Parts: structure tokens; C-alpha cells; sequence
RNA sequence: UGGAGAGUUUGAUCCUGGCUCAGGGUGAACGCUGGCGGCGUGCCUAAGACAUGCAAGUCGUGCGGGCCGCGGGGUUUUACUCCGUGGUCAGCGGCGGACGGGUGAGUAACGCGUGGGUGACCUACCCGGAAGAGGGGGACAACCCGGGGAAACUCGGGCUAAUCCCCCAUGUGGACCCGCCCCUUGGGGUGUGUCCAAAGGGCUUUGCCCGCUUCCGGAUGGGCCCGCGUCCCAUCAGCUAGUUGGUGGGGUAAUGGCCCACCAAGGCGACGACGGGUAGCCGGUCUGAGAGGAUGGCCGGCCACAGGGGCACUGAGACACGGGCCCCACUCCUACGGGAGGCAGCAGUUAGGAAUCUUCCGCAAUGGGCGCAAGCCUGACGGAGCGACGCCGCUUGGAGGAAGAAGCCCUUCGGGGUGUAAACUCCUGAACCCGGGACGAAACCCCCGACGAGGGGACUGACGGUACCGGGGUAAUAGCGCCGGCCAACUCCGUGCCAGCAGCCGCGGUAAUACGGAGGGCGCGAGCGUUACCCGGAUUCACUGGGCGUAAAGGGCGUGUAGGCGGCCUGGGGCGUCCCAUGUGAAAGACCACGGCUCAACCGUGGGGGAGCGUGGGAUACGCUCAGGCUAGACG
């Protein structure tokens, strides 16, 4: 199936992940979909989270499905948030 | 390396006066005063008319020399500007003159470049009040450059800061001595900087 | 868009089958000269419809078989015999460069 | 000193000897049809076919004889009947032969 | 925002012309030397051969058991047996093993790049929608019994469960023949006839959860087809028998000569077929003013391969690296009958080679498989280790210090040089010694809410006591090449066409700035040189950008085929040409801006780009084509 997940793109120790929707068969940094979005897990800039919301409801309607840590990030950005 | 080893031999070598050991070039003792000759047997000997290429080699060694920068990052820093837009040379010793170490030569915190090599080295320098020790730091148009509190009771910044009563600054620096600190107030232009060197002669002997 | 080009018939001696000899033109890769190259295509022709001489379009199809992957779409114009008169003598210039 | 993927082995020898039974009784029927349209026998072709027929959609319900090759062959099957029951006539049990 | 030349044919000159050097680059190696850290990187040769460990499994919420153990029952005891439960072992069954990882052999080809077609197709798991799950029946393992074999393992008989197989029914629907309609290749709709569905399990138990079946669609992934592009050799010129096409079949998810029967005689080629050679291709990378040349290592995309060759099975998907069968070579076991194996997975061994690493740590992070979940697996990966292999950062001190110690080298014997260099004076405090000590990690899960949204709680760190911060604190590795010209740096002595140097010109045969040593100097510096290779200079294969009277170079001459090229005027078309809009041009890299590791290397974010090709529209000067006209070319 196709997934959301991350994709690590820094160097050693220095962790920079692409929230990125991607068959779930390739390498995990292998040619993605889509760039839905960025994630620096040790908060080095104010803007550490990054996510296009109307991009991950859509690949939501039509079947993806998330990591535990990329549907963790998603919603830390609202994009289930329904109130 | 940073070439270590004796100072005024090139101050004879290069044939103009250079303060490489901050004082003691000012004073009748730089040996530049008392032997203008070049250095070694043949020294005092009739000089040969030079080729071009030794003309731009003595002028970029003359250059490079002054703030005691490797061929490395020296050659580094001349392709840096060349990669910019503006004229190279201009660039180019507002890169040299943006390098931490001699931003604190010209503020006057060592007397010499390599005094204050040493005293970047050893985190007696502070950027925006976090301590930097690395000579090579760019300093930024704006940026505060002060003396590390734990390091202001030392005998040398004593000294050196109380000669600098009375004394000016650069016309890109700005100068508080009771806090012992400075400020980068922009690059310097061509015409701010003294240097007995033609920056024409180093482009063209890279541009070879 | 499935791909049309235009040529010449010159082989109806198949069945269901014509030869179309298509030109075109384009400048040199490096030496920017327009020049001019060719290309046989194997076209169906399901009724036999077309004969020699005849300048028709053609359309890339569904393969009807190895080397067959053309249909023709209409007739461009009737048969002119000229260009398979070039083609043939070019065609039989080649026996005389043997050994 | 090997891994325990050898039982998919043995899994896939037994589907083997239960996909090559059914399609091993398909052909036949398959071919008895046939021979019964052929000799114009038109009610035991048809009821011959209807069987045929429904033990290839039964072996498309698994992985035997699964997507439209199924369709392939009863289309085949049902046009080669009706095409040889014309050669004689008269279509008597009206079975999987639409009207 | 971009372009340097020089040495060398002569007694001297100009030209032609080759050679060589200064530059940049490398998966490098070798010599001398060698202090620290960060980020990268590391069998280019034998696609040679491999010991050993690990690398692909997982579900008791699909099913029945074996072994060992415990508890409670039917009994007065025994025998026997029923239920619960723990551990373990496989088996049947489902999903996964087709991904991930490795390598460059083979391939000059729809392999790849690029732009399209599929009205000729498939897609497990996932998402949306419609509907449904009624009844019956059966077999094979495990297990029990017997046999054969040295072993691998194998044969026969018997019992049994299921989400295992089968039958009938229900027909939302779908499949097929035929007919009609729309559409136009096999797309969609409709009618009759025929055919086709299902499986249960778990609970917080009559209500939900994981599923199951039929169908439509989405999404993703792929199959096939086509235009254009992709090295050298013409001392390879003719190639082709399934060959080219047709009809009808077989085959596949699907077109096809893919395969097969019958019929027609075709198909390809100097616009380079066929053949030989070499070679994965690309994004990119190196270089270059650019055009171009070279290259395809790391990372990313596609391909092919898994000792060599061939083949099918299973499956949504394989012609399957750690699945199966056969032949061949090799190694091992062997009771000589017969078997076992396949590092181009991680590490490691050996061989070859100038040369390329640890038989390491970890499931914490990311990702993947199975599972409701807990969780299990993961040599993918995240880290550490080794190697100046590269890039970057840093240290071996800073300041004062004589008309100038000694030693050493020159010397006009007056002196000069090594040189503020040193010893010394004062100061800082690389190393190290302590203390604190991480970010990377908040989800899965549990609770409230409604297993949703939302809120709350808890666990989890390989790196690692590492980074980093504070205190203390010692002056504490420098080497390598060069010094005749190109090319920056000169003297002494030794040697005597000897010993030797040398990239090119060249140097040495008695007083060598060229050999060797010394003093001194120049260049770089934890590196410096050498060799190899690539681009550069090289306008030296000249498109940009060259030439052929005498320097290499006009064919011995003609006729003339293909091809290339085409006087003047008008018109039509719009193929070349040009313009606008749009799609494509993945990411990384490259460029610009800002930002994160104290800087940098490295990295993140954002921006900007861009040839080419597809589509729609437009322009018609020129090239093209068609039609007409003219006479200056040509012919008569
Ligand atoms: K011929
Ligand atoms: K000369
Ligand atoms: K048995
Ligand atoms: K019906
Ligand atoms: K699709
Ligand atoms: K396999
Ligand atoms: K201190
Ligand atoms: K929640
Ligand atoms: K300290
Ligand atoms: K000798
Ligand atoms: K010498
Ligand atoms: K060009
Ligand atoms: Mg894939
Ligand atoms: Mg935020
Ligand atoms: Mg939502
Ligand atoms: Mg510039
Ligand atoms: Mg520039
Ligand atoms: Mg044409
Ligand atoms: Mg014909
Ligand atoms: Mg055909
Ligand atoms: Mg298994
Ligand atoms: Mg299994
Ligand atoms: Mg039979
Ligand atoms: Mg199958
Ligand atoms: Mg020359
Ligand atoms: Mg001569
Ligand atoms: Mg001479
Ligand atoms: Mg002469
Ligand atoms: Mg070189
Ligand atoms: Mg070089
Ligand atoms: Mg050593
Ligand atoms: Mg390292
Ligand atoms: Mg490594
Ligand atoms: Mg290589
Ligand atoms: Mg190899
Ligand atoms: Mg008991
Ligand atoms: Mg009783
Ligand atoms: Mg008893
Ligand atoms: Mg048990
Ligand atoms: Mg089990
Ligand atoms: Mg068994
Ligand atoms: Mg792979
Ligand atoms: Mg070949
Ligand atoms: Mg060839
Ligand atoms: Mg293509
Ligand atoms: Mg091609
Ligand atoms: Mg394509
Ligand atoms: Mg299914
Ligand atoms: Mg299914
Ligand atoms: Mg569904
Ligand atoms: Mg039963
Ligand atoms: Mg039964
Ligand atoms: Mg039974
Ligand atoms: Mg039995
Ligand atoms: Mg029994
Ligand atoms: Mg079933
Ligand atoms: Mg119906
Ligand atoms: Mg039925
Ligand atoms: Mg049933
Ligand atoms: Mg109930
Ligand atoms: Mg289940
Ligand atoms: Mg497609
Ligand atoms: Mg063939
Ligand atoms: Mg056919
Ligand atoms: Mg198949
Ligand atoms: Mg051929
Ligand atoms: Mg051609
Ligand atoms: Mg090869
Ligand atoms: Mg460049
Ligand atoms: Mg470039
Ligand atoms: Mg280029
Ligand atoms: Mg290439
Ligand atoms: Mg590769
Ligand atoms: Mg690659
Ligand atoms: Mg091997
Ligand atoms: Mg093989
Ligand atoms: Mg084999
Ligand atoms: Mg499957
Ligand atoms: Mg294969
Ligand atoms: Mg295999
Ligand atoms: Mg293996
Ligand atoms: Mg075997
Ligand atoms: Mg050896
Ligand atoms: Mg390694
Ligand atoms: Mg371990
Ligand atoms: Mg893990
Ligand atoms: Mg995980
Ligand atoms: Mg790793
Ligand atoms: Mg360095
Ligand atoms: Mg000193
Ligand atoms: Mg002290
Ligand atoms: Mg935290
Ligand atoms: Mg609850
Ligand atoms: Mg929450
Ligand atoms: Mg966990
Ligand atoms: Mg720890
Ligand atoms: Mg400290
Ligand atoms: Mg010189
Ligand atoms: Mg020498
Ligand atoms: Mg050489
Ligand atoms: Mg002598
Ligand atoms: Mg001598
Ligand atoms: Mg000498
Ligand atoms: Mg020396
Ligand atoms: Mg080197
Ligand atoms: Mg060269
Ligand atoms: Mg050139
Ligand atoms: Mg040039
Ligand atoms: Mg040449
Ligand atoms: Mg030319
Ligand atoms: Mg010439
Ligand atoms: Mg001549
Ligand atoms: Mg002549
Ligand atoms: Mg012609
Ligand atoms: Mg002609
Ligand atoms: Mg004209
Ligand atoms: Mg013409
Ligand atoms: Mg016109
Ligand atoms: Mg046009
Ligand atoms: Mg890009
Ligand atoms: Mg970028
Ligand atoms: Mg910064
Ligand atoms: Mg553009
Ligand atoms: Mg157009
Ligand atoms: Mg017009
Ligand atoms: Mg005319
Ligand atoms: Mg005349
Ligand atoms: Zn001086």
C-alpha cells in the first residue's frame, strides 16, 4: 500500500526527516510521491514541524496510511483535528 | 602550521616594514629599521631584474603574510570572492578583514595578529556574548565582539586595553573600553584599509 | 496523442500490408546543417485499399505484428510515382558496390 | 541446516496436483463438446457445455483458473459450439446459447 | 561576471609542426614524514574459491494434537476418563519469503534517456460506495502402526480439526454466446438464455472488533507498444527460413510471427543492415570561457545477474540470491548403492594484486514483515572501530629580547650570514586530571471521551559518562620537495663524459649555481613529493575554431548515379524557422538567500531556475512544397 512516513535526509547525528507519502515496497529514502512536509526531531529552529494539511487529508481520503511517528507528527499539526 | 617560526625575516624578505610582532616593529629594534636587505648569504647582494610572475608571487605572499593565513583558506577565501558578485579584491579584504582573529587585532585586544590568534584560541574572545575560540570565525556586520569576563582580569588585555585610552579605531569598528568590547559596524572599504599591497597583482597571479 | 506521420507507399507487394517511407528534416546536433533523414514503416492495410505512388497519413496502432505496429489513417494525395522512382534507384545502386 | 520455507514448498506441490486436476478435466469436457457439435448432437453439446462452463467459472473462484483467461476460454468454447452446431442446426436444449 | 602562456629544429630569422611544462581532478597507490577532531569515504584485479556466526519470518484472536508438569471433577478404592492451566515441539492453515540487501558478469538492445499510446492490460495489502454470507458433505498432515536406507530421507496402512477442499441454494451484481443502441480497434449500455459467491474468530456477548464474498471506483505499483537520442571498426557489404505477410488457431492479465498449422514471397541494407570489438544506462561528476571532451565510484532512478546452462511449479506478483527440478565443473559425506552445498547479504579467510576495513555495539531512532494488541524478526538501518584516502577546523606558543652568544658556512681577513632566531624574562594554558552531564523520545500502549476529535498518564538511549559546561593545569610533534632555463630560490667543497642527474631543452672529460655533501635560500606544511589516469593549455580533428603552389595535404583525367546545393516575380499550404500559453523537466547535486552544529566541511528550509519533447493558438521574411509566369544561368 502507499504510506506516509519520514525520511531521513541529514548527516551523521544531525537527524532532518522529509514527511514524505511513498509506496511502502521502496526504500525508505528511495524516490517518494510527495514532499507533504518536514520534521527536526531535536527543535534546532522555532520552525522544526512543517505540514501541508489539506495535501495529507487528501492522500488520507484516497488511502494512505501513516506511521505511528508520522501520524504522531500529523497530528501535532492539526490534521485530523476536527473541531 | 600557521608558518611558525621568525617574523621580521619576512619583514626583510617582503622589503616593506611589517608588524607581525605588534610592537618591536614600531621600535628601532624591528631589524626591517636596520637591515632593509633580504635575508640569507646573498642578501646584500645586486638584485636581478624579477619576472612578472615573481613580481605578483612576492605581492601575494606579501598579502598573505600580513594576517598569517595558509595557502589553504587563503586560497579558499580568493575563490570565495571570485564566486561573489562586486570586484574581487574589494571582496576579498572584506573577507580578510571580517576573520575574528584580526577583527581583535583591530580592535586593538593584541598587539599583534598572532597575539590575538592566541588569544581567540585559548576562548578569552567572546561573539554576542557566547565565547568563540576558532581564529578563522567571519564576523558579521553588527556583531559584538567582547573580552571574556573570567579573562578580564589577566595582566595582558589589562595592558593592551590601557593603552588603548585615547587611541581610534577603524572607521567600520566602534571601540568601548570600559567594558572591553566592540562592535563590527560594517566591511571596510578599500580606501579604509592602509595595506602596502596591489590586490590587481594577486588576482592575476591566480588568474594563471 | 497517438503519433501521425506522412509517407510514401512503396511496397504493396504484401498482403494486407503497404511500406510507408517517411521523411523528415531537422537541424544537425552539432554541425546545425537541416538535414534530411528516412524511415520505412509496415502499414496495415485491411482492404488493400491504397497502391504504389500513393502519399497517405499514418497512425500509431494496437501491434498487428512483428515489425507492424501502423495503421494508415486517410489518403494525402494520389499516386505519384517520382518518390518511388527515387527510392527504387536508390534501392538498386546498392548492386553495384560489391567486389 | 535450513530454514522451515520449505513447507510453502510442499504447499505449492499440493495446489499443483489440485490446479492441474481441474484444468485437466476443463480441456476434456471441453473437447467432448466439441466433438458433439461437430457430429450435430445439439441437446448433449449444449448440456455438455453447460458444465464445461460452470467448472470454469467454479475453478476461477480460486487461484487455478482465475481472471479473464476464465472469459477467454468460455468464449472460445461458446462460439466454437454455436459455429459448429450452425454447420447442422436446430439448437434443441436452448442452454447457455442466448437466443 | 568569461578566455595568460612558456621551453625546444637555426650561426641568427620568420613559418609550419610535434614533444614537454606550469592548472584542476582521483574509489588512488608508493616513498619520506606523521599530533587532535568533525564529516565523508574505502576489492577499480579473480562475476576466483570460501571455514565460522548472524543475515526471513510471523500469527494460539484460523485448527487438531505430541511430550513434560500442575490443579479440579465422575468413583468408596482401583482401572478408566472429563475440564481448566503452564511450558515446549512441530504440523495443518493465512500473510510475508517477488520488498529490503549485493554485484557490473551479460547486454549496442525499446536496455536506458525522453515524450507519448494501451479502444490491448493486471495490481495482494489500503481507501470510498452497493449488496450478501442459507444448508450439507469430504480429504491430507500432526498422531498411531509396519517396512526400506549407512545417510539424505523414504514407502505403505489407519484416526481427525479448521478461515483446508467440495456440492446445492440465494443473483445486489458480474462473466459468456447472440441481437439492438450509443461510441469507435476489445469503450459504454440493454434484452433473453446460461454460468459464478462466501469463513469464521475474538470479546468489554446478543453489540461491537478482526475478518470473509460479489461488484464499481480511487490510489499505488507494473506489463506491453511507438517517435527521437545513445561508442569504435567498411582491413565486416550484402543479411534473412520463423525469415516478411496473411488466414485460422494455441498461449498470456493483454497486443504480437510469442508459438503452431496452411497460404502468399517477401523483409532489411552506404540514412551503414549483417559481422567483429568494446561497454550496464541515466540523474550527475571532472574539466572547460563556452561549445565540447572524459567519465557513470559514493547517493538516487531504471536494467540485468545470483557457480555455468536450461526449465517449470506455487502465487496478485517470480522463471524466485539465502524456493524446486535436470545437465556441467568444483568441494564435502559415503557402508561406493547414493547424498549434501552455492557470501556478486554482514563481518571474516584465502588467492590474485601496486592496493581497499571489524569474524564490533544496538532495536533506542527511521523504515520494513507478521499480529486486534502485547510483541516477535530485521548484518535494512542507526552507531562505534581501522586507514592522513578526501574535505574542513585546530595545535606544536604569545609578548619583551644584542650593532648581534656559541657552533656551523662564507670572506677582499676589515667583515658578512644563520637572526630576535636562541638561551633567557613575563604571560596564556594543547594535552591531561576531576565534577556535572545531554538533545536525539513521544508515539505505539493505558485512562477519560465514543477504541473518533481532543485531553491526560506511563515506559523506552546503541552511540555513551560520548558531546557539552565548570574548575585545575604542563611551552608542549615538523616535515617534504625544490634552488641552470621554462620557474620563486646561490655559495663552498668533493668528484673529473667517472660516480650520477633529467618533465622538455640539456649538465659532468679540473677550478659544475644542473652530479654528491654542506651552509643558506624558495615553496607548501600534517603533510610534501612520485607514478598512473582524465580534462586543460590543444585554435593539435578547428560547429564555435584549421588547412592543402614550395612546410603533412587536390584524386592522373573525364563521363556521370545517389546525395548536397538552387536565377527573377506572384499565389496557396505552414514541413523547416519563429512567437504566446500550457504540460513535462522526480529528489539529491549545481546557483542564490536565510538558518543549525562555537566556524567551516556537513546539513536544513525557502527561492530561482533550465535545453529538450507533448498539446492548443498564432506569424509567413527566409528555407521547403504545389500551381502559374519571366529570360539575365543553361541549351538549341
Ligand atoms: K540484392
Ligand atoms: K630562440
Ligand atoms: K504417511
Ligand atoms: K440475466
Ligand atoms: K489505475
Ligand atoms: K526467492
Ligand atoms: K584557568
Ligand atoms: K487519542
Ligand atoms: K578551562
Ligand atoms: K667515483
Ligand atoms: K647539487
Ligand atoms: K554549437
Ligand atoms: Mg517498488
Ligand atoms: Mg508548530
Ligand atoms: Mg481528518
Ligand atoms: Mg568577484
Ligand atoms: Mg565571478
Ligand atoms: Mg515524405
Ligand atoms: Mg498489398
Ligand atoms: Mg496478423
Ligand atoms: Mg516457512
Ligand atoms: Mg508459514
Ligand atoms: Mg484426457
Ligand atoms: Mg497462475
Ligand atoms: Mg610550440
Ligand atoms: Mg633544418
Ligand atoms: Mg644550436
Ligand atoms: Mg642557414
Ligand atoms: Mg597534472
Ligand atoms: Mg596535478
Ligand atoms: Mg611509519
Ligand atoms: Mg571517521
Ligand atoms: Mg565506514
Ligand atoms: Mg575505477
Ligand atoms: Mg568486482
Ligand atoms: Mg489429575
Ligand atoms: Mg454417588
Ligand atoms: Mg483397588
Ligand atoms: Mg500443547
Ligand atoms: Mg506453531
Ligand atoms: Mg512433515
Ligand atoms: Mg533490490
Ligand atoms: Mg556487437
Ligand atoms: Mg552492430
Ligand atoms: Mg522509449
Ligand atoms: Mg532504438
Ligand atoms: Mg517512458
Ligand atoms: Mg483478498
Ligand atoms: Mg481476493
Ligand atoms: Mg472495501
Ligand atoms: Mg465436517
Ligand atoms: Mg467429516
Ligand atoms: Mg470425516
Ligand atoms: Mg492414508
Ligand atoms: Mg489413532
Ligand atoms: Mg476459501
Ligand atoms: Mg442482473
Ligand atoms: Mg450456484
Ligand atoms: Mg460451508
Ligand atoms: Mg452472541
Ligand atoms: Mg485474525
Ligand atoms: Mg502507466
Ligand atoms: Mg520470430
Ligand atoms: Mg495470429
Ligand atoms: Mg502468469
Ligand atoms: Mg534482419
Ligand atoms: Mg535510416
Ligand atoms: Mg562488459
Ligand atoms: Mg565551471
Ligand atoms: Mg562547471
Ligand atoms: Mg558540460
Ligand atoms: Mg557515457
Ligand atoms: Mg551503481
Ligand atoms: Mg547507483
Ligand atoms: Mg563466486
Ligand atoms: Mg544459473
Ligand atoms: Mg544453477
Ligand atoms: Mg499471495
Ligand atoms: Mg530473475
Ligand atoms: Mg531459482
Ligand atoms: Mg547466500
Ligand atoms: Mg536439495
Ligand atoms: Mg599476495
Ligand atoms: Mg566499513
Ligand atoms: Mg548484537
Ligand atoms: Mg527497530
Ligand atoms: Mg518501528
Ligand atoms: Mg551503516
Ligand atoms: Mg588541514
Ligand atoms: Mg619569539
Ligand atoms: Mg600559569
Ligand atoms: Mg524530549
Ligand atoms: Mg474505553
Ligand atoms: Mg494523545
Ligand atoms: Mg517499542
Ligand atoms: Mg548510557
Ligand atoms: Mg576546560
Ligand atoms: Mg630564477
Ligand atoms: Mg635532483
Ligand atoms: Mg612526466
Ligand atoms: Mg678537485
Ligand atoms: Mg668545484
Ligand atoms: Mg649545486
Ligand atoms: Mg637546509
Ligand atoms: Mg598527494
Ligand atoms: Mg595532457
Ligand atoms: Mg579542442
Ligand atoms: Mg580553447
Ligand atoms: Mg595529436
Ligand atoms: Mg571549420
Ligand atoms: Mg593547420
Ligand atoms: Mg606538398
Ligand atoms: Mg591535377
Ligand atoms: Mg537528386
Ligand atoms: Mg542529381
Ligand atoms: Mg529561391
Ligand atoms: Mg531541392
Ligand atoms: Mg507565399
Ligand atoms: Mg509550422
Ligand atoms: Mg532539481
Ligand atoms: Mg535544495
Ligand atoms: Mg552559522
Ligand atoms: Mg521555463
Ligand atoms: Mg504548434
Ligand atoms: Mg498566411
Ligand atoms: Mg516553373
Ligand atoms: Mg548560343
Ligand atoms: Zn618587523
Amino acid at each position: 500500500m502507499v504510506k506516509i512516513r519520514l525520511a531521513r535526509f541529514g548527516s551523521k547525528h544531525n537527524p532532518h526527516y522529509r514527511i514524505v507519502v511513498t509506496d511502502a515496497r521502496r526504500k525508505r529514502d528511495g524516490k517518494y510521491i510527495e514532499k507533504i512536509g518536514y520534521y527536526d526531531p531535536r527543535k534546532t529552529t522555532p520552525d522544526w514541524l512543517k505540514v501541508d494539511v489539506e495535501r495529507a487529508r487528501y492522500w488520507l481520503s484516497v488511502g494512505a496510511q501513516p506511521t505511528d511517528t508520522a501520524r504522531r507528527l500529523l497530528r501535532q499539526a492539526g490534521v485530523f483535528r476536527q473541531e | 602550521g600557521r608558518y611558525i617560526g621568525p617574523v621580521c625575516r619576512l619583514c626583510r624578505r617582503e622589503g616593506v616594514k611589517l608588524y607581525l610582532k605588534g610592537e618591536r616593529c614600531y621600535s628601532p629594534k624591528c631589524a626591517m629599521e636596520r637591515r632593509p636587505y633580504p635575508p640569507g648569504q646573498h642578501g646584500q647582494k645586486r638584485a636581478r631584474r624579477p619576472s612578472d610572475y615573481a613580481v605578483r608571487l612576492r605581492e601575494k605572499q606579501k598579502l598573505r603574510r600580513i594576517y598569517g593565513i595558509s595557502e589553504r583558506q587563503f586560497r579558499n577565501l580568493f575563490e570565495e570572492a571570485s564566486k561573489k558578485k562586486g570586484v574581487t579584491g574589494s571582496v576579498f579584504l572584506g573577507l580578510l578583514e571580517s576573520r575574528l582573529d584580526n577583527v581583535v587585532y583591530r580592535l586593538g585586544f593584541a598587539v599583534s595578529r598572532r597575539q590575538a590568534r592566541q588569544l581567540v584560541r585559548h576562548g578569552h574572545i567572546t561573539v554576542n556574548g557566547r565565547r568563540v575560540d576558532l581564529p578563522s570565525y567571519r564576523v558579521r556586520p553588527g556583531d559584538e565582539i567582547a573580552v571574556a569576563e573570567k579573562s578580564r582580569n589577566l595582566e595582558l588585555i589589562r595592558q593592551n586595553l590601557e593603552a588603548m585610552k585615547g587611541r581610534k579605531v577603524g572607521p567600520w569598528l566602534s571601540l568601548d573600553v570600559e567594558g572591553m568590547k566592540g562592535k563590527f559596524l560594517r566591511l571596510p572599504d578599500r580606501e579604509d584599509l592602509a595595506l602596502p599591497v596591489n590586490e590587481q597583482l594577486v588576482i592575476e597571479f591566480y588568474s594563471r | 496523442p497517438k503519433k501521425v506521420l506522412t509517407g510514401v507507399v512503396v511496397s504493396d507487394k504484401m498482403q494486407k500490408t503497404v511500406t510507408v517511407l517517411v521523411e523528415r528534416q531537422f537541424p544537425h546536433p552539432l554541425y546545425g546543417k537541416v538535414i534530411k533523414r528516412s524511415k520505412k514503416y509496415l502499414a496495415h492495410d485491411p482492404e488493400e485499399k491504397y497502391k504504389l505512388g500513393d502519399v497517405v497519413e499514418i497512425i500509431e496502432s494496437r501491434p498487428i505484428s512483428k515489425r507492424k505496429r501502423f495503421r494508415v489513417l486517410r489518403l494525402v494525395e494520389s499516386g505519384r510515382m517520382d518518390l518511388v522512382e527515387k527510392y527504387l534507384i536508390r534501392r538498386q545502386n546498392y548492386e553495384s558496390l560489391s567486389k | 541446516r535450513n530454514l522451515s520455507a520449505l513447507k510453502r514448498h510442499r504447499q505449492s506441490l499440493k495446489r499443483r496436483l489440485r490446479n492441474k486436476a481441474k484444468k485437466s478435466a476443463i480441456k476434456t469436457l471441453s473437447k467432448k463438446a466439441i466433438q458433439l457439435a461437430q457430429e450435430g448432437k445439439a441437446e448433449e453439446a449444449l448440456k455438455i457445455m453447460r458444465k464445461a462452463e460452470s467448472l470454469i467459472d467454479k475453478a476461477a473462484k480460486g487461484s487455478t483458473l482465475h481472471k479473464n483467461a476464465a472469459a477467454r476460454r468460455k468464449s472460445r468454447l461458446m462460439r466454437k459450439v454455436r459455429q459448429l452446431l450452425e454447420a447442422a442446426g436446430a439448437p434443441l436444449i436452448g442452454g447457455g446459447l442466448s437466443a
